[PDB]
């Protein structure tokens, strides 16, 4: 288990996937032109995890880029990294989504979906030993929410034993303003839960109260949050990309922190919490990253630690730093909130150092939670999903390109006993 | 001479028999390239240590290694290590995925896969031998392939070698240094498959070696690499009769024999002293009568448990170095008016000795300390059954709610097979309550 | 912040504990099966000693010692007393004692005899009595209790019966002392220096000894089929103010002089004989563990050990002090915040 | 305390000291459970590549 296919899909399916690729190719020492010219050899060792070796010691991102509109991947290839990626790789469609999950999922992208499997299969096939696939995209719009969920679907089809895993971006009504994305997330998370094995949670209304309360960044852009959002994508893909004993492929995380096949979304946190301009002159201590990455003010999903329990956590420390301290305070943590971490899953955290820094920083600290408490998420859109559904507002958008009330109901229906199965396992005792 | 055969299951049996072969390596002087000096008869031999060694006519002594892994990274560090002209190509298998900490994808899905072929290269050794004993069996309890691999191998070269002798050497997991929520599952799972396909397992706790490191060698964090040299020297202690001339435990059967008189009850507790830090700068060497003392301490243990509240069954001390039998009986009669020594009625109060005059080797450039005398002992207690107690208290709390449970069905285990492995278990903890308490 | 969990519900002491330690705004109680505690306060039966000293990053300490029960079981401590050296069967402070089995189901039955008709051979005194693990009988014939514990299903011990004890004037009636005893994790042996005399409320009578009020000082049987309960002391329950002064007025002696040297003197005896079975000064947990003495004093002022209980519970009156001292000396010791007990140490030289 | 069967060598030495005496599955079954779960595995697939053709 080696390879990982990457897709985006959509425009910020795009956009927080070109800047992932440029952040983890610094990591690795990969210029834009594909050359490697870095210090260590660390960054060699798993490059092929996400790089395809090429022409004369050229490194190529086994990244596809899908869109129902070009504007996204003419800005992927204006941008800073865009001319590494493989030219043949870039899918796209004309006529956009117009955030219609409906027309993403069963018109516009049906239409293109199969060129995109096309490429897929050609990289899926030059993989020594293929563990699985990352998709990056938006759940409120309509092309990375309707044709990634399409796309998960046929791609699980075709290498139904491998792992699949996204990064899935929340709507929230703090950023955009178009009535019908519940409605987009809804349906999407509907398909998530029953064919995905691993999904980060990336709320936009926690990044815009990041940015906004914390960082003083009183005029956000997606700048700004896609500044937290590659920071948590590098962080939590560490285990994947540099040598290590914890979480090291997809599937080893799946096993570590899925304990039930839908409760399989992530709650990520990072610590420190930085603006892009800024460039923080002390690095944090042990102690310092420890409680920050646990604070829920670091959570990239808006919900509250203390309102669940933790079934499973996954901590990764980067920098040099004292792996006994690391030690020490990763206990501390537990002990101290014990009541926080269910009882019936024995040691259910684990930690993992790497001393290979992130660019701009000495000292950092990514979580990965799989918490009761990301249910407070599902039932922010849920109310927002029946508040115009009962009365079927907004509706003739989707049954316009074919689709039944029925198909809502069940949507809202799978989302509710998610929702619920969570709190189950809140309530839950030894 | 009769020859006996390592297998190394995953990444702890693997790189853990890195560290034994590179210590047999040490104490037998043979060298990276396998050619050992001190050997006289060229090409051919059956010393003690050809127990272990193979030789050819280019003068080359060859481990009776099998290392097994279901993926390549571990194994591949063997093929391009320091040792790497030691090992015959044939000798490392590797697979390309791993079994994702699972057991049953190391037992059903990856296994099946493998398994022949790693059986056509245990024959292949066992065609070099004119007269095998049987194996010594290195994994973790852990581990996908530790766990999983492990009991299905068992299972099979009890079915082709059915008269030989499978000892284990176990590695127990401990939280400090796990990798995985599930390794309690594994654990039963391998523990109820390989139970009567096993004579006498050595249990080592993650727990225990990484708290001697810390407390003895001084050790902030211990790594794999300081636990699995700690290890070499307890497991060379214990195969040190298999490779040297002596009269104590010199074939796979005497340690059946002379530490399991009941078969289930087969996990001998080992405790070794002393444990000494090379960058210590002053330091007293320890007596006889204080070695072996402190094998009646808890603190030097390979499984922390009590066995003032159990009984024993056996006991064998495995000395190397400065001791001479006056000093251990004069040792033994202080120890036992001071500790409590109870053996279990239908057995005598008694310890069975071995003395090996070279001192212990250390690796140079590792952390331990090179002393003058060692011991390592071997006792049959029912206090290793807390061990057990332990483990089984996790898997009840995971499993009542089905935790992870779904991983191990997706693979095409059955749900039943928990419950069968866990009440094995339950089994086993009133066997030796039955033995050990009135 | 220290953690603790609390799994015996029926302990008056550690109820009380475990209030005190809250009431310090520097202890959480957790839930009874979270493993994440600084402190158990345990069950008393199968207390899952294990798994205790497994947990990375914390201290643990449990209210009870693993291998107690040798001292605190009466067949066990019969054995103990026979079979340890230091106790041995030249012991002046234990009663004639002889564990038997019922018939039903090693034993001494007929190695008890032989003293038995060893004090009929010259007529002396030959009563005993048996009781086990109300549930008790006084006799003068062998045959009589004999069968007493054949007509139940468990071991029995049979000891002599002390037909000359100290009786309190007023009243002519027996009594006996209970003394407390906390063992810390360092093995320090702490006798707390308020003890009790559960007395009897009517006089003793040699002649008819199936009497079980006259003869059976416990506090239970007491304010029951005895009609005197209460009338001489406070719930038949007399303090060692009050004893002393009676000692001193009646007797010319001191509680001290007369009896407490003798108990500080079994206390540690025993306690220093099963010392290296149930120490934990080298164990991964640590213990201490609470112990109620109960002793007779006979005519001529000796002091007998009666038996010792690992659960006990304290006198009303008592119970703030006593568990103060507990929180004081074996929690806070180990786990320290932001004497009531006299230590028992003696170190002569030969 | 006795010593019992004394062994010496230039290597060392072993005896044995008291201090009181005394108070499978074949081939055929092994492979029939292997296949056994395959082919629950393959059911599973199926039933999941059913579906996923709905
Ligand atoms: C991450 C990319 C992004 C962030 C967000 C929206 N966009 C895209 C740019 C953008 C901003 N503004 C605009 C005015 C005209 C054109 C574009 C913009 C904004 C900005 O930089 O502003 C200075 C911003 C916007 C809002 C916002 C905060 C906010 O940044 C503080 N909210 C919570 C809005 C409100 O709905 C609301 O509830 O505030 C009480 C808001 O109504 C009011 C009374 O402000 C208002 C204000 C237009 C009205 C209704 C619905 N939308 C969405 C959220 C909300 C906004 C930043
Ligand atoms: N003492 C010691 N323990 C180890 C070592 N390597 C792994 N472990 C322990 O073994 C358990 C993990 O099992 P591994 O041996 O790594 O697993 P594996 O056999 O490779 O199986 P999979 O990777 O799941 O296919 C954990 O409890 C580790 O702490 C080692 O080198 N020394
Ligand atoms: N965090 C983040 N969210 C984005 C970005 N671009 C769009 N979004 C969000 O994604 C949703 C719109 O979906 P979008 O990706 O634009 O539509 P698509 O092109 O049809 O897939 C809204 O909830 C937006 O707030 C981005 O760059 N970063
Ligand atoms: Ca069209
Ligand atoms: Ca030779
Ligand atoms: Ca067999
Ligand atoms: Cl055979
Ligand atoms: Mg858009
Ligand atoms: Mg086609
Ligand atoms: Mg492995």
């Amino acid at each position: 288990m080696r390879e990982i296919v990457h897709i985006q899909a959509g425009q910020c399916g795009n956009q927080i996937g070109a800047k992932f690729w440029e952040v983890i190719s610094d990591e690795h020492g990969i210029d834009p032109t594909g050359s490697y010219h870095g210090d260590s050899d660390l960054q060699l060792e798993r490059i092929n995890v996400y790089y395809n070796e090429a022409t004369g010691n050229k490194y190529v991102p086994r990244a596809i880029l899908v869109d129902l509109e070009p504007g996204t991947m003419d800005s992927v290839r204006s941008g800073p990294f865009g001319q590494i990626f493989r030219p043949d790789n870039f899918v796209f469609g004309q006529s956009g989504a117009g955030n219609n999950w409906a027309k993403g999922h069963y018109t516009e992208g049906a239409e293109l979906v199969d060129s995109v499997l096309d490429v897929v299969r050609k990289e899926s096939e030059s993989c020594d030993c293929l563990q699985g696939f990352q998709l990056t995209h938006s759940l409120g719009g309509g092309t990375g929410s309707g044709m990634g969920t399409l796309l998960i679907s046929k791609i699980r089809e075709e290498y139904p034993d491998r792992i699949m895993n996204t990064f899935s971006v929340m709507p929230s009504p703090k950023v955009s303003d178009t009535v019908v994305e519940p409605y987009n997330a809804t349906l999407s998370v509907h398909q998530l839960v029953e064919n995905t094995d691993e999904t980060y949670c990336i709320d936009n209304e926690a990044l815009y109260d990041i940015c906004f309360r914390t960082l003083k960044l009183t005029t956000p852009t997606y700048g700004d949050l896609n500044h937290l959002v590659s920071a948590t994508m590098s962080g939590v893909t560490t285990c994947l990309r540099f040598p290590g004993q914890l979480n090291a492929d997809l599937r080893k995380l799946a096993v570590n922190m899925v304990p039930f096949p839908r409760l399989h979304f992530f709650m990520p946190g990072f610590a420190p919490l930085t603006s892009r301009g800024s460039q923080q002159y002390r690095a944090l201590t042990v102690p310092e990253l420890t409680q920050q990455m646990f604070d829920s003010k670091n959570m990239m999903a808006a919900c509250d630690p203390r309102h669940g329990r933790y079934l499973t956590v996954a901590a990764i420390f980067r920098g040099r730093m004292s792996m006994k301290e690391v030690d020490e305070q990763m206990l501390n943590v537990q002990n101290k909130n014990s009541s926080y971490f269910v009882e019936w899953i024995p040691n259910n955290v684990k930690t993992a150092v790497c001393d290979i820094p992130p660019r701009g920083l000495k000292m950092s600290a990514t979580f990965i939670g799989n918490s009761t408490a990301i249910q407070e998420l599902f039932k922010r859109i849920s109310e927002q999903f029946t508040a115009m559904f009962r009365r079927k507002a907004f509706l003739h958008w989707y049954t316009g390109e074919g689709m039944d009330e029925m198909e809502f109901t069940e949507a809202e229906s799978n989302m509710n006993d998610l929702v619920s199965e969570y709190q189950q396992y809140q309530d839950a005792t030894a | 001479m009769r020859e006996c055969i390592s297998i190394h299951v995953g990444q702890a049996g693997v790189q853990i028999g890195n560290a034994c072969w590179e210590l047999y390596c040490l104490e037998h002087g043979i060298q990276p390239d396998g050619q050992m000096p001190s050997d006289k008869t060229i090409g051919g031999g059956d010393d003690s240590f050809n127990t272990f060694f193979s030789e050819t006519g280019a003068g080359k002594h060859v481990p009776r290694a099998v290392f097994v892994d279901l993926e390549p990274t571990v194994i591949d560090e063997v093929r391009t290590g320091t040792y790497r002209q030691l090992f015959h190509p044939e000798q490392l298998i590797t697979g390309k995925e791993d079994a994702a900490n699972n057991y049953a994808r190391g037992h059903y899905t990856i296994g099946k896969e493998i398994i022949d072929l790693v059986l056509d290269r245990i024959r292949k050794l066992a065609d070099q031998c004119t007269g095998l004993q049987g194996f010594l069996v290195f994994h973790s309890f852990g581990g996908g392939t530790g766990s999983g691999f492990t009991s299905l191998l068992m299972e099979r070269l009890s079915v082709d070698y059915g008269k030989k002798s499978k000892l284990e050497f176990s590695i127990y997991p401990a939280p400090q240094v796990s990798t995985a929520v599930v390794e309690p599952y594994n654990s039963i799972l391998t523990t109820h498959t390989t139970l009567e396909h096993s004579d006498c397992a050595f249990m080592v706790d993650n727990e225990a070696i990484y708290d001697i490191c810390r407390r003895n060698l001084d050790i902030e964090r211990p790594t794999y690499t300081n636990l699995n040299r700690l290890i070499s020297q307890i497991v060379s202690s214990i195969t040190a009769s298999l490779r040297f001339d002596g009269a104590l435990n010199v074939d796979l059967t005497e340690f059946q024999t002379n530490l399991v008189p009941y078969p289930r009850i087969h996990f001998p507790l080992a405790t070794y002293a002393p444990v000494i830090s090379a960058e210590k700068a002053y330091h007293e060497q320890l007596s006889v009568a204080e070695i072996t003392n402190a094998c009646f301490e808890p603190a030097n243990q390979m499984v922390k448990c009590d066995p003032r509240h159990g009984k024993y069954m056996a006991c064998c001390l495995l000395y190397r170095g400065d001791v001479v039998p006056k000093d251990v009986n004069a040792a033994i009669a202080t120890i036992k008016t001071k500790r409590s020594i109870q053996f279990v009625d239908w057995c005598p109060t008694g310890f069975k000795v071995g003395i090996n005059y070279q001192p212990p080797t250390v690796v140079p450039g590792g952390d331990l300390a090179k002393v003058q005398r060692a011991v390592c002992m071997l006792s049959n207690t029912t206090a290793i059954a807390e061990a057990w107690a332990r483990l089984d208290h996790k898997f009840d709390l995971m499993y009542a709610k089905r935790a992870f449970v779904h991983w191990y069905v997706g693979e095409g285990m059955e749900e039943g097979e928990f419950s069968e492995a866990r009440e094995d278990m339950a089994a086993l903890e009133k066997d030796y309550e039955e033995v050990g308490v009135d | 912040m220290y953690t603790f969990v609390v799994r015996d519900e029926n302990s008056s002491v550690y109820a009380e504990v475990s209030r005190l330690l809250l009431a310090t705004g520097q202890w959480k109680r957790l839930r009874k099966d979270n493993p994440r505690f600084n402190l158990m306060l345990g069950e008393r039966n199968r207390l899952p000693f294990g798994r205790l000293g497994h947990e990375p990053g914390l201290v643990q300490l449990v209210n009870y010692y693993r291998g107690a029960d040798k001292l605190c079981r009466k067949a066990s401590l019969v054995k103990l007393i026979k079979t340890s050296p230091e106790l041995s069967e030249s012991c002046t402070w234990f009663p004639e004692s002889y564990v038997i089995y019922p018939t039903n189901l090693t034993d001494e039955r007929e190695v008890f005899l032989a003293a038995y008709n060893r004090r009929r051979e010259g007529r002396e005194g030959n009563v005993w009595i048996a009781k086990s693990s109300e549930g008790i009988l006084i006799s003068s014939e062998a045959s009589e209790l004999l069968d007493f514990i054949d007509e139940q299903g468990q071991v029995h011990v049979i000891q002599k019966y002390l037909e000359k004890p100290l009786l309190l004037e007023p009243g002519h009636r027996k009594f006996d002392i209970r003394s407390w005893v906390l063992v810390d994790h360092l093995y320090n042996i702490y006798l707390y220096r308020e003890g009790v005399l559960r007395t009897s409320s009517e006089p003793y009578n040699s002649a008819n000894f199936q009497d079980k009020t006259c003869h059976l000082t416990n506090h239970c049987i007491q304010k029951e089929y005895s009609k005197n309960y209460g009338r001489y002391e406070e719930g038949n329950e007399m303090f060692f103010e009050e004893f002393n002064q009676y000692l001193m007025d009646a007797l010319n002696t001191t509680l001290e002089n007369s009896i407490l040297l003798q108990i500080k003197h079994i206390i540690r005896s025993c306690l220093m004989c099963i010392e290296p079975a149930i120490s934990t000064k080298h164990l991964h947990y640590q213990s201490f563990q609470l112990f109620g003495f109960d002793f007779m004093v006979d005519e001529e002022l000796k002091v007998w050990l009666i038996e010792v209980n690992g659960a006990p519970a304290c006198a009303q009156k008592l119970y703030a002090e006593l568990c103060q001292g507990i929180v004081d000396v074996a929690i806070s010791s180990v786990f320290p915040l932001a004497s009531i007990f006299i230590k028992l140490h003696h170190h002569h030289h030969h | 305390m006795e010593v019992i069967e004394l062994n010496k060598c230039t290597s060392g030495q072993s005896f044995e000291v008291i201090l009181k005496p005394p108070s499978d599955p074949s081939l055929e079954e092994i492979q029939k459970k292997l296949e056994a779960a395959e082919e629950r595995r393959k059911y599973q697939e199926a039933e999941l590549l059913k579906h996923l053709a709905e």
